[PDB]
């Protein structure tokens, strides 16, 4: 096959350097087309023989004198004649064909002219448009994440690629440039129109051109100069800026770089960092080389309006992207196959990072619920997938598009964090900090980082593993899934197998190991520390650290460092139980969650009975912290879809409301009557969701508080007396109980809101009335762009949806309205799959089963679109619950009767 | 791009 056919570049020329100059025209033409130009030099040298040159360029259009390229020699070498230039589009190349060979050793340098839509699209140079009062703004970013920089300008788009980069900017001359490296002075005027200035920047590191960032807006800065002399700045619209929504991004970063030098022992390797908070920027976030990108919720933060966990979010997602400012930049993987590292690795280290800037809030437990359990739910399918793919399996940049994945992500962090463990963070961060130093600047594969903590382990004689740090590690990126360890205590036997939540699951992927893990086992015995353990690639094993007299209990796998869930024999179950009601503390709070997490899905999987893991929950009326209350909601949300229109729901209410009554009573008066919140984050946390388990499941005490805040607040609108914590609940049981004062009010609210968070909470509480007809004329608005924004449509009916009340209403709405499909799926494709998740989500009948295919028979003609997958899950979904609620039904509505009184 | 990674 030709080379200019194959989706991977040769290797026979590298690039050196690049001169870029991009030029966005911020004004539409005569057609409302915006464009940007460009020019650009790129210098390569020639490896191996060869007659042609192939560069990515993606929606490029060239406007080079002659050809589409110039070409010359670098100092006295001579250059052959091009013969053609062509772009082929399948594999996104321009490709020079020449009329003799390049040489070994020799130096080049291709030059272009080029232009391209700066299209609403945000890839490769992009336009962002954004209201100012009246007046509507539009800048000009980048995101090149994965293969988008061929999209603003010919490169060679591979992440191992690396080169130098010089950018220059021509731009409004009042409007601000920024790029990866400070400008190398103040702006020029265009020589040829001086309404245009002209920013150099200085010469980039060796980089990757996915890191790649230039932006030209409006935009105004905090900033603060590190002693070091690094210079900080946080980037956002005038009128946030001035609001102060950037001080806490500005607070945390510094902190956040600091902790991240020493920990990567490792210089921060820029002289500046900016991070730039962009309205509406979908991707959330994106790591380029010294000028991060956010979205504006991600970013910015406001006091007065913000709850705690939106703080939560902004540091966390800072952190996570300065993490990349060493790993994935400075050090990147070779190919995107290798993503899961990069990403998982800084999902894990935002967490280390984040508890530097806030070391009172033991942000680190957070990746339990965050990552690993979450994570857990996926790749406890036969539908998973390794965290490892084969790089000649990963070519098209819809192929690398699938590596962002949960999988990439949370299971990468949830594996890395095992690893560190197990080594422990010291002998980690020695591995660490002896990859990145060999490696600066250049690529690598995952294997590097396993044989740098190789070399680390091996230079020491404290820690002894049962392998090669590889061997073990392949267990756990080569096959997908997790196993579940079973413990019988009376014997001390244990065992391990390949967890599904399906028992009745075909796993067809096969693995090169049999599923099976080595597996590294810590243990509390009666709440003291035991002698860690291995379980070596064995079915089954025997230790006397699992084996109990009948007055003892044993709990593996503390804090769920290691990835996997554990199983027990019934009477160890009942021990940990009785240890829970009567001294809870003795059990780190989160195995406390894990309990109730593992429980509840070795119940799903037919493991345990339900009645085990509901017995996991008895505990909790005696427990004031946030995790294992945590694990209880997130495990019976699923209860209350399947129950909450059926005999279940009294009993199930009642029980909730008895176990939560105390944890309500204990913030009642810890807060003062709810005047001053809780001084931690965990603790705040613990007390949104007493409130809002409270509320929800009709305790008086909390109706009350609701009702009486939601009515001193309407009274004197300007000033909202609920702290942010607990408006979403606040807002939505006060909504319930009321009729359409404050119905209507609170529209009136969400109508002027100018904050994104707060509108939101106003959106989804005016879901919580009661009023069959205020939620069907709320579903009128819903389909109203003046009244409802179309990015929030779907979002709104689902709220409804939510609703029990709402149930039949917004799912008779959709079926009415879905030729709403010729309207939306051609102007915005309109998230249509989580519409028809969301409102069929209750589903659990035969006689819902038969409307959902009544309602499907309408193929003919308008189809579904970006949803026609999602109905087929729909389909599948309530079979799966017909055959659960039929299953669980009796034993469940039982236990609920027994344990509420 | 992107994480954090919520609970
Ligand atoms: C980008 O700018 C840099 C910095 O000015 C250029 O680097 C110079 O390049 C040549 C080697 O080709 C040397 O003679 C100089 O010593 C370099 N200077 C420095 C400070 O390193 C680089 O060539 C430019 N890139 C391109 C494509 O022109
Ligand atoms: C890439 O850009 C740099 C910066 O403009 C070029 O270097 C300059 O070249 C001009 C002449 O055109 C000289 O006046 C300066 O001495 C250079 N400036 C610096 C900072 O070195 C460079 O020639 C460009 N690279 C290529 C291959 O054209
Ligand atoms: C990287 O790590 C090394 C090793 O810890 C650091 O060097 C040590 O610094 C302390 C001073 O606080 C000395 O007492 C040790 O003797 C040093 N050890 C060695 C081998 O030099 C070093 O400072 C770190 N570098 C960076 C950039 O973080
Ligand atoms: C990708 O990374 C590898 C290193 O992992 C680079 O290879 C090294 O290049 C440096 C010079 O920059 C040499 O000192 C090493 O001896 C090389 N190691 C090898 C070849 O194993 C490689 O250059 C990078 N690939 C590209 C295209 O830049
Ligand atoms: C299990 O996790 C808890 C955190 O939830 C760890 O407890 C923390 O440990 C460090 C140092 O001992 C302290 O800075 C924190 O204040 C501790 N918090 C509490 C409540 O004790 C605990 O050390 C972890 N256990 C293991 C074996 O790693
Ligand atoms: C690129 O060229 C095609 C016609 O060849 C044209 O339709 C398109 O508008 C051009 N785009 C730009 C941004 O100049
Ligand atoms: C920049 O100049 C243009 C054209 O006069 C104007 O529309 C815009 O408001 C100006 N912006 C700033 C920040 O001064
Ligand atoms: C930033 O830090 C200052 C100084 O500690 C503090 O008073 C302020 O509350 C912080 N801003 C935010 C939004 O947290
Ligand atoms: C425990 O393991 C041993 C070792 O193979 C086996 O003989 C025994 O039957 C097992 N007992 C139980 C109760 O699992
Ligand atoms: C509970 O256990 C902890 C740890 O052993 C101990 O400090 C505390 O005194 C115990 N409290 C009670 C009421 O037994
Ligand atoms: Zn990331």
């Amino acid at each position: 096959s030709k080379p200019w056919n194959r989706y991977r570049l040769p290797t026979t020329l590298l690039p050196d350097s690049y001169n870029v100059t991009l030029r966005p025209y911020l004004t539409p033409n005569a057609d409302g087309l915006y464009i940007f130009k460009g020019k650009s030099i790129v210098r390569f040298l020639c490896q191996e023989p060869t007659d042609v040159i192939i560069i990515h360029s993606k929606k490029l259009n060239y406007t080079t004198q002659g050809h589409m390229v110039v070409l010359r020699g670098v100092g006295d070498s001579q250059v052959p004649e091009i013969d053609r230039t062509e772009l082929v589009e399948l594999t996104e190349y321009l490709v020079v064909h020449l009329k003799g060979s390049l040489q070994p050793g020799h130096m080049y340098e291709m030059e272009s002219e080029f232009q391209g839509e700066l299209a609403d699209d945000l890839a490769g140079f992009y336009r962002s448009e954004y209201m100012e009062g009246n007046v509507k703004k539009v800048l000009a970013t980048t995101q090149m994440q994965s293969t988008d920089a061929r999209k603003s300008f010919p490169c060679f788009d591979e992440p191992a690629m690396k080169a130098t980069f010089n950018i220059t900017l021509i731009h409004p001359n009042n409007l601000t440039a920024l790029s990866n490296m400070p400008p190398k002075g103040s702006s020029t005027p265009l020589a040829e129109d001086p309404n245009w200035s002209v920013t150099e920047f200085e010469t980039t590191p060796v980089m990757s051109t996915y890191l790649l960032a230039y932006i030209v807006s409006e935009f105004q800065s905090v900033n603060e100069t590190a002693q070091n002399g690094v210079l900080i700045r946080i980037w956002a619209r005038p009128n946030a800026i001035a609001e102060g929504h950037g001080m806490y991004a500005l607070n945390v970063t510094g902190p956040i770089l600091n902790f991240f030098a020493n920990h990567y022992n490792t210089s921060y390797p820029l002289p500046k960092s900016d991070q730039i908070a962009l309205p509406d920027f979908n991707a959330g976030a994106m790591e380029n080389w010294g000028l991060v990108t956010y979205r504006e919720n991600a970013l910015l933060f406001d006091p007065q309006s913000s709850s705690i966990s939106n703080k939560e979010r902004v540091v966390t997602v800072i952190a996570h992207q300065l993490a990349h400012q060493w790993f994935g930049n400075l050090v990147t993987l070779a190919w995107w196959n290798d993503l899961w590292l990069n990403e998982g690795f800084a999902s894990y280290v935002e967490y280390l990072g984040a508890d530097h800037a806030e070391p009172t809030w033991n942000l680190k437990d957070l990746i339990v619920p965050g990552d690993v359990y979450r994570v857990m739910a996926v790749d406890a399918l036969a539908s998973s997938h390794p965290l490892t793919t084969p790089a000649e399996e990963v070519n098209t940049p819809a192929q690398i598009s699938e590596m962002f994945d949960s999988i990439s992500y949370s299971k990468g962090a949830s594996v890395i964090r095992m690893l560190s463990n197990f080594l422990t963070e010291d002998l980690f961060k020695e591995g660490l900090a002896s990859y990145l130093h060999a490696f600066a600047y250049q690529n690598t594969t995952y294997l590097d980082l396993w044989e740098h903590l190789q070399k680390a382990v091996d230079a020491q004689t404290s820690i002894r593993l049962p392998d090669t740090v590889r061997a073990i590690m392949d267990r756990w990126t080569l096959q997908m899934g997790f196993p579940v360890i079973t413990v019988d205590t009376k014997t001390g036997n244990i065992s391990q197998k390949h967890f599904l939540l399906d028992s009745e699951s075909n796993v067809t992927r096969s693995s090169a190991f049999d599923y099976l893990w080595i597996v590294p086992i810590s243990s509390i015995k009666n709440g003291v520390m035991q002698d860690h353990y291995w379980l070596r690639d064995v079915s089954q094993a025997q230790n006397d650290l699992f084996k109990t007299a009948s007055d003892d209990w044993v709990l593996l796998n503390v804090n769920v460092t290691g990835y996997f869930q554990v199983n027990y024999d019934e009477d160890n179950w009942r021990m940990i139980q009785h240890q829970l009601q009567t001294n809870l503390s003795v059990i780190p709070v989160i195995n406390r969650a894990q309990v109730i997490y593992d429980s509840f899905n070795l119940a799903t999987a037919h493991m345990v009975p339900v009645t085990l893991a509901l017995d996991n929950t008895l505990f909790l009326n005696g427990e004031k912290e946030y995790m294992p209350w945590q694990a209880a909601l997130s495990s019976l949300s699923y209860f209350s879809l399947m129950f909450d229109r059926s005999e279940v729901y009294g009993p199930m209410k009642k029980y909730l409301r008895k176990q939560v009554e105390p944890l309500f009573q204990h913030f009642e008066t810890l807060t003062k009557n709810w005047t001053e919140r809780p001084e931690n984050l965990m603790d705040q946390y613990s007390e949104i969701n007493a409130i809002s388990t409270a509320c929800s499941n009709g305790l008086p005490q909390c109706e009350n508080l609701a009702k009486t805040l939601f009515d001193q607040w309407m009274s004197d609108p300007e000033n909202n007396p609920i702290h942010p914590n607990l408006r979403s609940t606040i807002y939505c049981n006060a909504i319930a109980q009321g009729g359409q004062d404050q119905w209507d009010f609170a529209w009136g609210q969400l109508q002027q809101a100018q904050l994104v968070n707060e509108a939101d909470k106003l959106r989804s509480a005016l879901a919580c009335s009661n009023e069959v007809w205020l939620l069907n004329r709320y579903l009128g608005y819903t389909l109203n762009p003046d009244l409802i924004r179309k990015q929030d449509a779907t979002s709104t009916i689902n709220s409804i949806a939510s609703n029990v009340i709402g149930q039949p209403l917004a799912w008779d709405f959709v079926q009415s309205n879905w030729k709403k499909l010729f309207q939306d799926y051609g102007g915005g494709s309109f998230s249509f799959s989580n519409l028809i998740q969301g409102v069929t989500r209750r589903f659990s009948s035969e006689f819902e089963l038969q409307q959902l295919e009544q309602f499907k028979k309408n193929n003919m003609d308008v189809g579904f679109g970006s949803g026609t997958r999602a109905l087929e899950q729909a389909l599948e979904k309530t079979k799966a619950n017909i055959k659960w609620v039929k299953e669980n039904k009796e034993v469940v509505l039982n236990w609920f009767i027994e344990h509420s009184s | 791009a992107a994480a954090a990674a919520a609970a």
